[PDB]
RNA sequence: AUCAGGACAUUAUCAUGUAGAGAAUAGGUAGGAGCAAUCGAUGCAAGUUCGCUAGGACUUGUUGAUGCGAAAGGUGGAAUA
RNA sequence: GGCGAAGGCGAAAACUUAGGCCAUUACUGACGCUUAGGCUUGAAAGUGUGGGGAGCAAAUAGGAUUAGAUACCCUAGUAGUCCACACCGUAAACGAUAGAUACUAGCUGUCGGGGCGAUCCCCUCGGUAGUGAAGUUAACACAUUAAGUAUCUCGCCUGGGUAGUACAUUCGCAAGAAUGAAACUCAAACGGAAUUGACGGGGACCCGCACAAGUGGUGGAGCAUGUUGCUUAAUUCGAC
RNA sequence: GGGGAUGUAGCUCAACUGAUAGAGCACCUGAUUUGCACUCAGGAGGUUGAGGGUUUGAGACCCUUCAUCUCCACCA
RNA sequence: GGUUCCAUGGUGUAGUGGAUAACAUAUCUCCCUGUCACGGAGGGGUUGCGGGUUCGAUUCCCGUUGGAACCGCCA
């Protein structure tokens, strides 16, 4: 995930690093704790409802 | 001695590490909140990240260095107190790439704590 | 819980020196409602201070509660075991009413002789910055800097 | 047989170096009491000596005709060519 | 979202192979539905033999916490989790809804084939979802993928505890699986749905000397007064 | 017997080859707890074993004793 | 029959080379709570019997009880 700072200024690198983290930090969270496949599976269609409905309503 | 090189900042979620090293391998230094003085769980707070990444940074701006390619890594919560300090610190920071390790489903993940 | 901030009493600029602060500091040594008797203890300290330091009384005061006066104030916030502290910055009305209030707390309890030297004696070992009071202060702030950490999170 | 390494001895290498006080880094003794001048003054620049970060001596560069109160003056346990 | 009858199936490729959807001016001409017995498959754990073992972790050891901790936390850690060949045949194996057939408003999505030809969108035939009336239900709710109007066939149920226990039988190396009562006991049941409250170490909001900020006290001493206990002929009775 | 060590605070040990009397834990008070502890602040606690000398000065350097710790040889 | 060990508070155990007796549980009083358990503060309670030595015995010595541990063989 490397991204230039651009050397015109710091903050805007990270203003966009803090979104490539967040994403980042996601998958790495996910593969800390053991669930097993019916829960991961579980957990995958809870995290797409949770973003579709915001979805809905954001567009 | 040397103008360029790679400072690989891991925060893990209960402690943190500063290692200022060349472009390629060699590490020049490395600072850590216990070897700071800090101990037990302080040592996990964002402010203890901050300080480790000044003092290893005044240590190496005596060596005599300006570009700074920044590894971040570690899965932590100060992970941008250590930034924001180099930057005070005032190096020349010109990349903000991220490893830290990513599976790609390999190896099984210890147990849930509850 | 309660949503209203309370009011707040004049505080009156003194009958002397025309300071408030003096009519602070006599509501504070105020013990068994005696007006009266806590004008007389705090002048005649002022004037034991005039035969020793030779030096305008109220200049002398002023120089003493400015030094103790603290900067950092520490809220105590438990949350599983003991009590993570918190500094945080006290406002400025609040800074002059603990400075007297340690004041008076110290100066009740020194080995001196009657409360007028005593509260006397308090006040010119507060102007050099070596006394009692002083200690009080840089206590609170060497445990504000040692928890530095938490000052982010207060609540 | 040969190579490389550090052990510990050295041939041979002389600054080092830090009571106060003393103007002073005082390593101990300069025998002493003025002495050095192409047997070359003086000058300031660069590096190094080690540190008691003040100072030290040395080298290099300028480099040329008087320096040396570290002779005589100084205090001190220790001392001034 | 797709596929399979279910369990299940997600890096890439090759070989072998199963079923399904749409249109049929083709063909056979009732050859169809269900299925006692029988056969096949069947998550994970477990078994037997031989390999493999990075990570993780039943059992086990230690450190914590705790009144105690053989548990929740942490550090180690064998069997196991993996492969080949043999078994075990149980799960909340759930859509808690057997399969087949015909009919019964509609609306919004999405996937595949076909018709048109930029997509997008329209129509037809099917699969998978949401909303929804008649209709059904004790209610929740189902509602063209029915729990609706009906037919065929199979399996299963007859109060709760005893009890999925005991005996007999079949299978299995083993743990066990299938089948499966009675004596005795109760007037109901860790019955179903829904309603009003209460409660929650469940959320959201709002209050009070509640906390917070101060002041002066109490608990320590002496004394006054009331109470508990004890005693006494009585220590009158009540208030806890 | 021979060699090598040590003695500094209540309990252990640093010093520093001569110019500081120290560090840590025990004890005490303060902040802080539901406690128990951990943490944080302050404080004390010394003929530096004795004796003699060095040096301008010592606990130290040396000499000698006292006590303990180690060792390391042993045909009456 | 013989030999070694032990006897400490209400219960389980340390010490004392003669001058001195603690630990835990338990017990009591008071915080604590609606109450109680747990928790906090403070308080309290000890050498088997005898007989000698010593100025002084739990300690040292010899006997007497009770409880244990060992042995009691060769024919
Ligand atoms: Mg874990
Ligand atoms: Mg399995
Ligand atoms: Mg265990
Ligand atoms: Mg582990
Ligand atoms: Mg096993
Ligand atoms: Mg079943
Ligand atoms: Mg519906
Ligand atoms: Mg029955
Ligand atoms: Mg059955
Ligand atoms: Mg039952
Ligand atoms: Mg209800
Ligand atoms: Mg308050
Ligand atoms: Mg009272
Ligand atoms: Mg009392
Ligand atoms: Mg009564
Ligand atoms: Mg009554
Ligand atoms: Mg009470
Ligand atoms: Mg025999």
């Amino acid at each position: 995930p490397k991204i230039e700072v651009k050397n015109d200024d710091l903050e805007l690198a990270l203003k966009k690093f803090k979104r490539v983290s967040l994403e980042i930090r996601r998958l790495a969270q996910r593969h800390e704790y053991h669930l097993r496949k019916g829960m991961r599976l579980r957990e995958k269609r809870k995290i797409a409802q949770k973003k579709r409905r915001k979805f809905r309503n954001m567009v | 001695n040397v103008s360029s090189g790679i400072i690989h900042v891991s925060c893990s979620p209960n402690n943190t590490i500063v290692s200022a090293s060349d472009p390629g391998g060699n590490v020049l230094c490395w600072a850590s909140s216990g070897t700071m003085g800090f101990k037990g769980s302080r040592k996990k707070t964002p402010y203890s990240a901050g300080i480790a990444a000044d003092k290893v940074a005044k240590t190496v701006k005596e060596m005599g260095m300006a570009t700074v390619k920044l590894f971040v890594k570690g899965t932590g919560r100060g992970k941008d107190t250590a930034i924001r300090s180099f930057a005070n610190a005032g190096l020349s920071i010109t990349e903000i790439n991220e490893k830290t390790p990513i599976p790609h489903n390999g190896c099984k993940p210890p147990k849930r704590p509850r | 819980m309660r949503k209203n901030r309370a009011p707040k009493r004049t505080v009156l600029p003194d009958p002397v020196f025309n300071n408030t602060l003096v009519t602070r500091i006599i509501n504070v040594i105020m013990e068994d409602g005696k007006k009266g008797l806590a004008q007389r203890i705090l002048y005649g300290a002022f004037d034991l201070i005039e035969q020793r330091t030779k030096e305008k009384p109220l200049t002398v005061f002023e120089r003493a509660v400015g030094n103790v006066m603290p900067r950092l104030e520490l809220r105590v916030r438990r949350i599983a075991g003991s009590n993570y502290q918190v500094p945080t910055e006290v406002p400025q009305d609040r800074k002059i009413a603990l400075a007297l209030r340690w004041i008076a707390m110290f100066a009740r309890k020194r080995h001196e002789k009657t409360m007028l030297e005593k509260i006397a004696n308090e006040i010119i070992d507060a102007s050099n910055n070596t006394g009692a009071a002083i200690k009080k202060k840089d206590d609170t702030h060497k445990m504000a800097e040692a928890n530095k950490a938490f000052a982010h999170m207060r609540w």
